[PDB]
């Protein structure tokens, strides 16, 4: 009833921060490169 | 990459000890 209550609505929202916390992991994504310009650092 | 992160972690255990000292209080008088 009311005791059901603590950590659902907590994770209604915990698990949101967790989703766009593993969202953003990967967005800026002899042979080592491809570029002469790359290769000067 | 975890500063602010397991803050609520700790807030869910927070209002977790505190219903369960609440409501045990209530229903055990």
């Amino acid at each position: 009833a009311m005791r059901i209550v603590m950590g659902s609505w907590w994770l209604f929202t915990l698990i949101v921060c967790s989703s766009y916390t593993a969202n953003l992991a990967a967005f800026l994504t002899p042979v080592r490169t491809f570029q002469d310009l790359s290769k000067q650092l | 990459s975890f500063a602010g992160v397991f803050c609520i972690l700790a807030i869910g255990l927070l209002l977790a000890c505190l219903v369960a000292a609440l409501e045990l209080w209530w229903n055990s008088n």
